This record gives structure tokens, sequence and C-alpha cells, in this order.
RNA sequence: AACGUGUCGCGAUGGAUGACUUGGCUUCCUAUUUCGUUGAAGAACGCAGCAAAGUGCGAUAAGUGGUAUCAAUUGCAGAUUACCGAAUCUUUGAACGCAAACGGCGCAUGGGAGAAAUCCCCGUGCAUGCCAUAUUUCUCAGUGUCG
RNA sequence: UGGUUGGCGUAGCAAAGAUCUAACGGAACGUUGGAUACUGGAGCGGGGAAGGAUUUCGUGCCAACGGCACUCGUACACGAGUUGUUCGGAUACUGAGCACAACGUUACACCGUUUUUAGGAAAAGGGGCAACAGAGAACCUGGGAUUAUAUUCCAAAAAGAAAUUGCAUG
RNA sequence: CAGACCUGAGUGUGGCAGGACUACCCGCCGAACUUAAGCAUAUUACUAAGCGGAGGAAAAGAAAACAACCGUGAUUCUCUCAGUCAGCGGCGAGCGAAGAGGGAUCCAACUCGUUGCCGAAUCGGUUCUUAUAGGAACUUGAGUUGUGGCAAUGGUGCAGGAAUGGUGAAAUUCAAAGCAAACCCGUUGCUACAUCAUGUGAGUAUUGAGCCAAAGAAGGUGUUAGCCCAUUGAGCCAUGAACCUAAGAGAGUAGCACUGCUUGGGAGUGCAGUGUCAAGCUGGCAGGUAUGUGUCUGCCAAAGUUAAAUACAGAGUAGGAAGACCGAUAGCGAACAAGUAGCGUGAGCGAAAGUUUGAAAAGCACUUUGGAAAGAGAGUGACAUAGACCUGAAGUCGUGACAAUAAUGGAAGUACCUCCAUUUCG
């Protein structure tokens, strides 16, 4: 996800939990050279990242 | 090198996404004046010394 | 949008989150037309929603007794000078002698034939 | 008054100003039906050009293109090089409203004019 | 070797961008700005250079609020209740 | 002969000239006309379905609301214009909680999410100086004066 | 001030030894194989600081630029790319130093001392800053993990193995 | 000693200050270049820069003023006084006012302290009346180490207005090149070019006839437009607040000495420093040559406010009116994404650029060659030697044809050529 650049990791977990209803075992963000922040959030194994992404319209 | 205050990274980030050719469709508007971007920057030429 | 104002606080808040949740999904679609129309409906609800609070804090602090205690975001901003200037209430003050010497000789109207 | 001012107020007119400033005379059948002289142009009022190459050519107003000071007509068009037909612009003072598109607001424009 | 070969000797920065003016005039070693005179509260402004006074005076920017308060003084600060 | 020179006809290069001029300059006027700690001007970063710049705006982001106005905007697509009251107004900046090539860090207050509390986000307050006041008259300090 | 000119297709493009071949590509220099040399570990090597700030990578492109040429490029266009409890930095050291406060001086603070004739504790000597080479500093490898990042990514047999901080738990 | 006061802290509370702008304006600061044909005083100039501050103006202002009159009467400004038979000045260069007078402005004046008579009558806060009333009650809270008085409005209601806006008029898209040589005759008469092939943009032009006009006032529209469009008048129309209906009378003060700046100010114009430092029982200050003295005249300083007439000499906000101005190397640096690109460590410097194709993009589809760029046709348009571009100069170059054989140049002929002129059928 591009995620708000001022957001931190713990807030991105709490946001995935609320927006997409899924746990994030980890969320290591980077801010892009362009200035957008980019989170790679890894889901808990109990949550598929595939079943969820397609549910997301992706 | 690696070191950048994020404030400088936000500025090079700013100038980076600002460093783009004018949209094609903008030239097709009525009364349009713009053709080329007059503020294209190149790292090897103009320096954004931050 | 008049309908947007009939809604109560939470009825707005619930009406609002469904816009954000739907504004977000257009952003997902965008990465791969109503997004403007949604974005400005969210702005309507914050407009209506931020108005009820200012309209209900002007209500909390209505009356002379608390008007000095009012949050100054709600206090009538003019210019820094209009506020610091003497008010007519204190501007037009005149010393008691002057008050009497203006009653004793009022600017009586006249003409000259 | 002065030319730069008068001529600037025109080429920098708001779309507000352009609809009035880009009005058309009514055809005599309307200028008899209504004591109005000229009336601002709108979509779907039938018109006939009366000046230029498309002189005498009646047609409905496909669009009032105020940014271009023109008034596209259903019949006033020309084929492009590729064969796609495109509307050709025309200036509303060059035409004559043959049949204006009435409604509640527009009716009032006539009643107060 | 005072020419092109001593141009290679110069490696630092005297000035980084200022937090106020945004000019690359913040002398990093004397933490101040050559342009705005920052961190000093009153901004640098000289009458021997009005080409520069003009260059950074009000109206040079958004006048973000000043547009609002100007409109208000023109409208007598007319207000809804 | 050739080259070179020269006249003329065309043509290229060039951008004068002429016409144009939503610009400047100068003069004059008008007024319910003069910013900011209620956060100013400036600077930053952002916001459009395609938008770099410019303009507009400020996470309500080329706008929200009120008003008038009307049928458009218009590159394409898709379903406005003008003004002004209500708001919105991000990071900063006098900048002021402490810093600052740090998108850092506080204390207090309330909220939030959350979670086996700790962490995490958020709002508000928290600079200095000075004046007033302690309106139910705050707490004090002085081998100052007395009692 | 703009444009143009002769000189002039001239002066040159001669520093660092170097390319050759076939095949393919292409509209016509690249790619691979082979050959041949060179650098020669104080390297036309592999990583960093400063600086640069997208040059990175892939695809395409080669109009312009790469002083010859380009099919190639650090160029152009489009799309990508930088992942950290432990790396570095800050949170959290002090140093040469600096300077807010106060105080003082100055017609004036944009000066000076750096503690203040000074009541600086809010639950003996005010506050702060100042080192990405000093002090400090809990993490390692393997990967079949990328076009491009990895001491950062990997997934339940975490490839795995740790150490560590906070709170809490038996 | 409990407290009390005085002095001083600490928090809480309510406020303000700091920044910007700074054209003009107020205070300080303060050059030099220049001029003097050198140069130091002088001048530039009490200027620039520098510092600090305001406001919509500011500052000034209500007599310690002028005069010397038949007297005037705050200030500012203005014309004049006056470039002065003032004055300053190496009496040089130079500098240089004021009274009066005409005028603008002006129903322009007031307030403290003090004195006298009172003596909390005051203020702040609290409550209260639809009100942080100029009201009322209440308060030790401040205040007698002196507030205040005397003499020398707030609340609610309606409307109108004004002012801005909102609205709003006439009349052709009529008809289809000339001659008649002042007007009337006269609403009348009379009059191709570059066999084939194309070629004339738009009618605001011409003409003829009308027409409107309290509107001819300029702009737009494909040509030059009263009548195609837009503009304005009247008339109406709406609006949030606003706007209009006996005593006293100023003390480190004034003066004076010295110094310094300053001024036309001259034995001192103002000032500042320091020293000194009054008077008010022949008072004090001014009365433009010092001193002592005597008359007379005007004044009454050392506290305060104060509109208008005035500045805006590199400001702003919102509008407006203009021009014997510039016309894209001009006018602002900037007619354009201009204080932009770019440049400089920086302070700062700082461009060029007219998208003026056309009426409209109708912006050259399609065929053809080319890898392409492009080319040849074709097409659009009135024109594409109007093609992303009005015009399209010079110079330079290419090409064709032609005359030909240091340059240029002058004179005069002649040879050849002349899309030239005139003349002749002389
Ligand atoms: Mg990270
Ligand atoms: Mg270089
Ligand atoms: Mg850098
Ligand atoms: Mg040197
Ligand atoms: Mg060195
Ligand atoms: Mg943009
Ligand atoms: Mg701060
Ligand atoms: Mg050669
Ligand atoms: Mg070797
Ligand atoms: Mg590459
Ligand atoms: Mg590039
Ligand atoms: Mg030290
Ligand atoms: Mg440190
Ligand atoms: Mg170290
Ligand atoms: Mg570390
Ligand atoms: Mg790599
Ligand atoms: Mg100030
Ligand atoms: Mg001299
Ligand atoms: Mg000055
Ligand atoms: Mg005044
Ligand atoms: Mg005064
Ligand atoms: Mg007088
Ligand atoms: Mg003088
Ligand atoms: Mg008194
Ligand atoms: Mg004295
Ligand atoms: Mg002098
Ligand atoms: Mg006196
Ligand atoms: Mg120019
Ligand atoms: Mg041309
Ligand atoms: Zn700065």
């Amino acid at each position: 996800f591009i995620v708000d650049s001022n957001a931190n990791k713990t807030e991105i977990k709490k946001a995935m939990r609320k927006l997409y209803q899924v746990k994030a075992v980890k969320v290591n963000t980077l801010i892009r050279p362009d200035g957008l922040k980019k989170a790679y959030i890894r889901l808990s194994a109990s949550y598929d990242a595939l079943e969820t992404a397609n549910k997301m319209g992706l | 090198g690696r070191f950048k205050p994020l404030a400088i990274k936000k500025k090079y980030a700013k100038k980076l996404k600002q460093n783009r050719p004018v949209p094609y469709w903008i030239r097709l508007r009525t009364g349009n004046r713009i053709k080329w971007n007059e503020k294209r920057r190149h790292w090897r030429r103009t320096k954004l010394h931050y | 949008i008049r309908d947007l104002r009939d809604k109560s606080k939470d009825e707005l808040l619930k009406q609002l989150m469904e816009f954000k949740k739907e504004l977000s999904q257009l952003r997902v679609a965008q990465q791969l037309g109503r997004i403007r129309l949604i974005r400005k409906s969210i702005a309507r609800i914050l407009t209506v929603l931020n108005r009820n609070q200012r309209e209900s804090l002007r209500k909390v602090y209505a009356g002379r007794r608390l008007r000095l205690a009012m949050p100054k975001a709600l206090r009538p901003k003019l210019t820094r000078r209009r506020r610091l200037a003497l008010k007519d209430n204190e501007k037009n003050r005149k010393t008691r002698r002057q008050l009497r010497m203006a009653r004793k000789f009022p600017r009586r109207v006249y003409a000259v034939k | 008054g002065s030319r730069r001012k008068a001529r600037r107020a025109h080429f920098q007119a708001p779309s507000h100003v352009r609809r009035i400033l880009m009005s058309a005379p009514l055809s005599k059948e309307l200028r008899a039906k209504y004591n109005v002289r000229a009336m601002p142009v709108r979509k779907d009022d039938e018109v006939r050009v009366k000046r230029g190459a498309y002189k005498g050519r009646e047609g409905k107003v496909t669009a009032c293109y105020r940014l271009r000071w023109v008034i596209h007509i259903d019949k006033v068009n020309r084929e492009k090089a590729n064969g796609t037909t495109v509307p050709v612009g025309v200036h509303p003072s060059n035409v004559e409203i043959t049949k204006l598109k009435l409604n509640h607001n527009r009716k009032a424009i006539l009643e107060r004019k | 070797t005072k020419g092109t070969t001593s141009m290679g000797q110069r490696h630092g920065r005297t000035h980084i961008l200022c937090r106020r003016c945004g000019r690359n005039a913040y002398h990093v070693q004397w933490e101040r700005c050559a342009a705005c005179a920052y961190p000093r509260a009153s901004r640098r402004r000289y009458n021997w250079s009005v080409k520069a006074i003009k260059r950074r005076r009000t109206g040079t920017g958004r006048m973000r609020y000043l547009k609002e308060v100007n409109r208000r003084i023109k409208n007598h600060f007319k207000t809804s209740l």
C-alpha cells in the first residue's frame, strides 16, 4: 500500500485491521523516492493475502 | 550518499515528480500556449543543490 | 443536501464513514469518475457536521456571563485593530463636564435670511 | 470607454458574462410574439445563420461553446480530412433565433424584456 | 592552482536551505540565514536593495489570509448570525 | 574552359518591417480602504479522472456551505460562472512546549484504537516579557516598618 | 542587440598501448561464441563519506545529446524500484564550540558575558544545541530472494538461529 | 509574635507585546561621491544607507505667536513674501527663510495638574434588570501617598434614505460601379487578367431606400456597423451591520558656562552633553547685535488630546477615469507557466520568449516511395511560397539564365539588352 507518509507502522496495522478486517503480522514501510510512503504489510497466515486482495477488487 | 533529511528527500521527491513532460492533452485545449515543459530539469545540468 | 442536515450527529458520522469506505474503493479502482462526486459529499458532511458543533458551542457560550469565556475561534474575529480599538461604548465617552456643556449648548440648527 | 479596458473586459469575460454578451437577435416572428429584440442563445433553440458562408442555413443549436465565442449548429458542420464530420463554429450575433427553447426561467426573461 | 584544480578542493556547503525563506542561504556553521537573517525574528530587509525588498515582500506569495481579511474589510465584515 | 566576378528570375537562411496589442508607462480619482499570538506576511508540502508549470485550494484540498444566475464545462471524458456571510484551512513562519540539514522529542490533560498494561495515533494546553487580577481576595519571602 | 559571414570543410578531433573473427541482430553499431590483449589488488576491481538526487532497473527508443558512429547510452519515453526491534541517525554523550534566558551596554540589539547584584528545585551553580570518523550502539548466517533492495526480504518445519527493550504472565 | 504594612517573589486567571508592511510619515543615526575648476570650513545634505516607530495619513495645533499696525490671533497647506538692496558663507562655490497679504480648511476646539470648595461621590469585580448601560444593589478588592465632582447613556423597536449591487428601452442583418464637376436640377437623366482550366473567403464595402436617437459612446461580430450583439438612461429591485434623516497656574524646569551638532539666525536658530541652576512681594518668556538699566507691547513655557484643508517622491486593498505616452531591441525586468528559467557559497544577479496559421483546424485523411525522417500525388482553405505557420527586408547562400573578364569610382562614348518613358505615323 501507498499509505499516508506521516503514518507509522503501528497505525498501518490498526488500519488494515479496520479497512480490510485482517491482521498484519508485520508492516515494514518505506517512503518512496517520490515521497509517497509504501507499506509492505504481511498478513498473518490465518489471513490469505490473496483471498483478501481479490476481495479488494484487485 | 544515503544521508538525507526527509525534508530534503521530500524536496527532491517534489522536483522529481515535477520533472515530467507536459500532458499531451493539455496542448489540445483552446487558447493553449504551452508546448514543451520549460522547467524540465536534468541532474547532469541544472543542480537542485539540497 | 438539505437531507444531509436533517441527519443527527452519528447519523451523519455513519453516513460519512460509508463515503470514506467507498471513496477508498474508488481509489483502488483508480490504480487499475464518481471519486470527485464522493469526495465532495464527504466534504458536505464535514461541513454540516462541523457546523452543528460551532452552532452548539455558540449555544453553550451564549449569554454575557460566559461570552468572555468563549473559545476565540468562535469569538468574532475582525481585524487585530478593530478588536483592540476603542469601542464606541468607550470611544464616545466624554468627561462629565463636557457632557453637560454639550447639553447646555446643543448644536442648535439655524439659517440666515 | 477606453479600448484596452473595453476589449479586455470582453476577452476575459466570465462565463456569466459571455452568455449575455453572446446573445442572438430573435427572428421577426418572435420579435413580434415578444417585444424582445435579441435574446441570449441556448442549446436546442433553432436558429438560422445569416452571415458568413452558412448564410441562410437553419438548424438547432447543438452547443453554445462560450469559451470559443461560438455556437455549434446541428446542420452547420463540415467533414474533417478523415471523414469524421465536425461542427463548425459560428458567432451568435451572426445568426437569428428562429425558435427559442422556452421554460420557466426563460419565460421570465421574456416577460422582463 | 587557484583555478580549475582548486575548484575540486571545495567540498562542503556553506549554506543549506532555510527553514523560513527556503533559500539556500542558511549558513550551517553560523546557524543563520544570509537572506532572511533567520533565526532572528525580524527578517532581513535593506533599502539599498529594493530589488530584493520587492522580490520577497507581501503579495509575493499566496497572501493566504490577507485575501480573506481584505475581502472582509471591503464587506464591512458582514456576518451571518 | 575553370574558378571567380556581375546582372536578372526563382528558391533557401534570416528575421527586419508594417499592421496588430487582453501589456506597459504616466496622470487623475474613489472609498464605510490598512496585516498579525483569533497564528500575519513569507517559505514548504500537498489537492484535479487523466495536471509539469501557472492559477485555485488545504486531507472538507482547481473546493464545502450561502446568494444570485442560469444550462453548461468542454482537450477527452464525464453530470457552470459570479459574488459572500458559514466553515475547511496540512508543515512551518513573529512561531510560542523543547529542539531542528531530526518531518525528532516532551509534560499535563481528554479522546481513540488496541492489547497481552506497555506500545500507537489524536485533540487542547504548556515560550518570554509585561499590565490586570487573585473578586469566594492564591501561596509566600525579607536581622524593611511596626505590633 | 539580433542575424549573418570570410577564414573553412580549414585548424584540428594525435596523452593512457587493441582489437580481430564468425554468427546473429538491424533499415544499416550492439549481442554471443572464439581469438587477442589490457587493468595488474595504491586496479578502467568491491563498498562508503562529501556531492549529486533517479543517474538505479526493465522495456522502448535513438528526433535532439553522447565533439566520429551507434542497432548502444548516465540521453529520450514509459513503467517499475529503496522493506530493519538489532545497520546508521535521532530517542539518549560530551568536545573544540555556539547561543536562548536573564542581566548588562547601545540613539537602537541585529552586541557582550554565557549564567544572572542572583528568590532559575514544582515532585548550590537556569535552558539548549554542537561529532552519520570521537563516546554510545540488542543479529547472525543460509536462501532457488528482485529486472532493480536486503545484516532490511523469507512464514509455521517462519531457512532458521539469536540477542534485546517495555509491559504482563505463571 | 499573630498578624499589619512596605518591598519583593510564585503560580492561576484575563489580556497585551513581539512579526509584516514601511510609497508617504515621526524619532535617532549618519556618509561620501559631487561642487568649490585644487582643498580641509562650505557643498552635496541636516541627503543616501543604517536603527526605531506609527497611521490612513502622519506629524502640527489652541499661543511663553506675530507685530509695532486702523493692529492681527491654534496648526497644516497654498500663492505669494523670495532666489530676496533679509540673512549665512574660505562673504567664495554657494545656501537662504519669516511676519504680513490672497486663499484652502475651519458651525475647532478641549483635557489634566494646580488653585479653591467638597472628599470615594471614584474605580474594579459580582448580580441585576432582554445591558462587561455613564442604570441599580453589592463588594476591601484598588484608592485618600487622592479616584472623582464643581469654579476658575445603555436596551429594545419600526421604519425611510444614501450607497452599493439586481433588473431594465429605439431602430435594416432592408434592397440590389459610376457620370451629370459649388446646391438644385437629383424622389431625374445617362452609361479583363494569368483549344484547354480553374481561380475570386467573410459584405461592417458600394449603391438605393428606410429607420432609431434623452441612446452616434469607442467593444464584439470572418472587411470599415447608430439600426447584427453587448453596453448604458429612465423605472423598478433587493440588503447583514454601518453611514444619513481669596487663591493658583506645570523646577534639575527655563536660564546660564563649556562643548558639540544644527540653523538664513548673524556676541547663538534649535538642540544635546556636562557643570551650574532660577523666578512668581517691581514675576517670567518673546520683542532677530552683546552688556547693565529704564519704558512699553504680546504672551504665559517646562502636562495632555484634537478633525479639515496636506503627503503618498519604488506601499498596499477595492474599484474607476484617462492619455498629443510606448508599441514587442520599445513600454515595467516581465504583453508569454516573470522576479520565471538560468546564474552565484552567499548577499544577490536575472534573461530571452508575440504561437500575430486561419474566418473556422477545415491542422494535409487516403495513395505512393522511404527503416525512418521525409518525399511525390491527393485533400482542406479564398490563399499552405497561410503547414504549427501574418508580413517576410537587408545581408548571406543555392539555382537558372545572361553579359562577360585589386575592386570601387568619375567623365564620356559605344556595343548589346531594355517587363521603362515619351513621341511620331513628329
Ligand atoms: Mg525503514
Ligand atoms: Mg559537472
Ligand atoms: Mg544533498
Ligand atoms: Mg584566489
Ligand atoms: Mg580546504
Ligand atoms: Mg500542478
Ligand atoms: Mg517551536
Ligand atoms: Mg584536417
Ligand atoms: Mg598487464
Ligand atoms: Mg541504465
Ligand atoms: Mg531522463
Ligand atoms: Mg563546551
Ligand atoms: Mg548531541
Ligand atoms: Mg561513532
Ligand atoms: Mg544503531
Ligand atoms: Mg545493487
Ligand atoms: Mg514592528
Ligand atoms: Mg572639487
Ligand atoms: Mg534612510
Ligand atoms: Mg496626530
Ligand atoms: Mg498631537
Ligand atoms: Mg497664525
Ligand atoms: Mg542647507
Ligand atoms: Mg484629580
Ligand atoms: Mg537644566
Ligand atoms: Mg550646516
Ligand atoms: Mg506655566
Ligand atoms: Mg521588452
Ligand atoms: Mg510567414
Ligand atoms: Zn532563510
